[PDB]
């Protein structure tokens, strides 16, 4: 099984049929083979602000 | 056309905190009448679907909703060691409520509704068929799903073909004196609904 | 005094361990395995004058095993008393709390001809108990169904503590079955005191901070933050903890 | 896999502290009055690097790559009452000068302006404007794809028993003409021992 090292698994598992029905890349962490288990992954990484874009041009 | 029509599942409520339902299909209509009782005399079973959601509010009401349709849709147990009950998946006609925190027990399903049971991001379920329900646009919802699976047919009471997911990106919301009483409602018909292996009914 | 008592087929009599009898005495029969004793006939012989005994007919016959013990039913009167059951009797069961009758079957066994009795189907269908419900902010996990006798629990999601009891049971409750326990309520955890800082402030500091909720900092003027901006309100086993330092404000 | 990024995934802009784990994370708050001077919202184009993309389904498709190409189709759905009326200025800046402060140095850049009605979304096509005809998905500052930012053109107008907030949603893909190449292992993914 394709299972057990994370990479092979995260990459097969972007189709539903192996390729057929694409499904949204694996967000959390793998936790075991049997299952599709995991804890619960923020969306995504914090900011300071909803406007924050740092300055790249400055002295 | 004794199959093959709209069946009408229980209305959820849309409260201002509702994280979101989902449903597991064919299970949603293993009563259905002679859908759900074809099912239980076969072994194989073989149909599309024509799902519509409703949700109707006046135009000073404000909320979105993603209708999605997800194949094989494995969901995962909240105690990452274990697995989890056909209850914790599927209700029948009753919808499975998702939650806005982490979710603890045995054998019931981690349905953190930013993880959608199935440890992967919410917001990229547009992958799957999908259409939104904007209040400000639209009140009903219209997908049709044909047969997917990796073989031609296949028992409907051991394998969930697909799930429904509706899960409100923006939260219902309203103003002083308006109706507070928002539902949604689905609706589901199959299409070119084929059975094999007539036997006798099976028992859950 | 008698000798032997005649022999009886499918009866042994009870000699008490001597051979010679003297007379008036009267000696029982009992059937031997797998008979049973015809109501209405006699068991025993007596010994008359002039060293004879009287006349014995056979008085065992046939019949099944009393009805095996059912979760589901059980004997109604007199079947449930009785212990002869010759091939072609019929018994009739009722019941046990927690079941109610399925009215398609038949609740009534008939004792065959090979000494057993017939198939057993389930004339007797577990009693359910209502829909559990929900609980907000928890969940409940039920882990077998719900019917008589099950077993259900309860728990909150991540930030919420159960108020009540943690588990019920579908037990009998007069003519049905009922859960033991309501449902319990999951109230929300109240975090620590987010902690003030030298040099800066909470902006808008608010009465209670629940599961996830967040405190922003600002430095007074002339001072530099050093630090994140903001913290949260983790929650752990019913008990909350902000997600870490507060930032420094250093002049 | 380019089939797959040309979908529309909702884009968590709100990814600020606390909401990292709400679905508000992918709306973003706006009001009725006098808030024109208030910005709506701000990130930078990095569409595999950076927080507010890399973990949709572009930005997890590239993650797989180290070179992509392409214009990128950023779509607003504005998801309140029917009732309230509202323009935005949507721009798209890009590099060589800081993110703009202010509406009128915004309205300098590649903009456009979204009216709500009827039609509830608009698209603001982020064009290939690069000195190189790839950028890397690791961005650097040589690789820089500027920025993309959105002020109250007008405002919310809404009338009596209509909510005074609402929020717009962010769906993020890839036009007809984007391309990767460079296949690579995923940072998103990691183990300890075997599973
Ligand atoms: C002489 C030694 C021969 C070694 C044979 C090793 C492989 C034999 C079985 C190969 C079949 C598995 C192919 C991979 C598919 C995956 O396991 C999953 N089913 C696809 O997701």
């Amino acid at each position: 099984n394709a299972r057990r090292m994370v990479q092979m698994r995260r990459k097969l598992e972007m189709f539903t049929y192996v390729a057929w029905v694409p499904r949204p890349p694996r967000l959390c962490q793998y936790k075991n083979a049997s299952t599709v288990n995991f804890s619960s992954t923020n969306i995504t990484d914090k900011r300071d602000s909803i406007t924050h874009v740092p300055d790249t041009v400055k002295p | 056309v004794a199959t093959c029509r709209f069946y009408t599942l229980e209305s959820v409520t849309w409260e201002k905190d509702s994280p979101g339902w989902w449903w597991k299909f064919p299970d949603a209509l293993k009563d259905m009448g002679l859908f759900g009782q074809n099912m239980y005399y076969h072994y194989l079973g073989r149909a599309g679907y024509t799902i519509h959601v409703q949700c109707n509010a006046s135009k000073f009401h404000q909320g979105c909703l993603l209708v999605v349709c997800v194949p094989e849709a494995e969901m995962g147990c909240s105690d990452v060691g274990g697995t989890v009950n056909e209850h914790a998946i599927s209700e029948g006609e009753i919808a499975k409520k998702f939650s806005a925190t982490a979710t603890n027990g045995a054998h019931t399903v981690q349905s953190i509704v930013t993880n959608a049971g199935m440890g992967v991001g919410v917001g990229n379920l547009t992958i799957y068929p999908h259409q939104w329900v904007n209040l400000r646009t639209n009140n009903s919802a219209t997908i049709v799903m044909p047969y997917i699976n990796s073989v031609p047919m296949d028992n409907m009471f051991r394998h969930h073909n697909f799930t429904l997911m509706i899960i409100p990106f923006v939260s219902l919301d309203y103003s002083s004196d308006a109706s507070t009483y928002v539902p949604i409602t689905v609706t589901v018909a199959p299409m070119c609904a084929e059975y094999n292996g007539l036997r006798l009914a099976t028992s859950l | 005094d008698c000798g032997l008592p005649p022999d009886v087929p499918n009866a042994q009599p009870a000699l008490e361990g001597r051979t010679s009898f003297p007379e008036d005495t009267v000696i029982t029969y009992k059937c031997e395995e797998s008979f049973v004793k015809i109501p209405g006939e006699k068991d025993s012989v007596i010994c008359l004058k002039g060293s004879q005994w009287s006349d014995i007919e056979e008085f065992c016959n046939r019949s099944c095993e009393v009805p095996t013990r059912l979760n589901s039913a059980s004997l109604k009167q007199p079947y449930i008393t009785q212990n002869y059951f010759p091939v072609g009797t019929v018994v009739e069961y009722e019941c046990r709390p927690g079941y109610r009758r399925e009215p398609s079957l038949s609740p009534k066994l008939t004792c065959l001809q090979n000494l057993k009795w017939s198939t057993a189907v389930e004339f007797c269908k577990k009693k359910s108990c209502p829909n559990p419900g929900e609980i907000r902010n928890g969940q409940i996990d039920v882990p077998g169904g719900i019917l008589f006798g099950a077993t259900i629990s309860f728990s909150c999601n991540t930030g919420y503590k159960l108020f009540g009891s943690t588990s019920s049971f579908c037990l009998i409750s007069g003519s049905s079955v009922q859960w033991s326990d309501p449902l319990p309520e999951c109230r929300e955890i109240y975090c620590p005191a987010p902690p003030q800082i030298d040099n800066g402030i909470i902006q808008g500091e608010r009465d209670h901070y629940g599961y996830r909720q967040s405190v922003t900092y600002a430095c007074n003027k002339g001072f530099t933050m050093i630090g994140e901006h903001s913290i949260y309100c983790t929650v752990n086993n019913d008990e909350g903890e902000w997600s870490g330092p507060p930032p420094e404000c250093r002049g | 896999l380019m089939e797959i990024a040309e979908v529309d995934s909702v884009v968590p802009v709100n990814n600020v502290v606390g909401k990292l784990d709400t679905m508000d994370i992918f709306r973003i708050p706006v009001q009725s009055g006098n808030h024109q001077s208030t910005q709506v919202f701000g990130f930078q184009v990095q569409p595999g690097l950076d927080s507010v993309f890399k973990h949709t389904l572009l930005g997890e498709i590239l993650n797989y790559y180290a070179h992509w190409s392409g214009s990128v189709k950023l779509t607003f759905v504005f998801c309140g009452s029917a009732m309230a009326t509202g323009k935005f200025l949507l721009a798209y800046s890009p590099p060589g000068a800081n993110a703009p402060k202010t509406r009128k140095d915004a309205m300098l850049g590649t903009h456009v302006i979204w009216d709500v009605g009827l039609q509830s979304s608009c698209v603001l096509c982020i064009p290939w404007i690069s000195q190189t005809h790839y950028r890397l998905v690791h961005q650097d500052e040589y690789t820089s794809a500027g920025n993309v930012t959105c002020w109250y053109q007008t405002g919310i107008v809404v009338p009596a028993g209509t909510p005074t907030l609402c929020s717009i949603m962010c769906f993020v893909s890839a036009c007809n003409d984007f391309s990767v190449r460079l296949l690579k292992d995923t940072p998103f993914i990691e183990q300890s021992a075997l599973l």
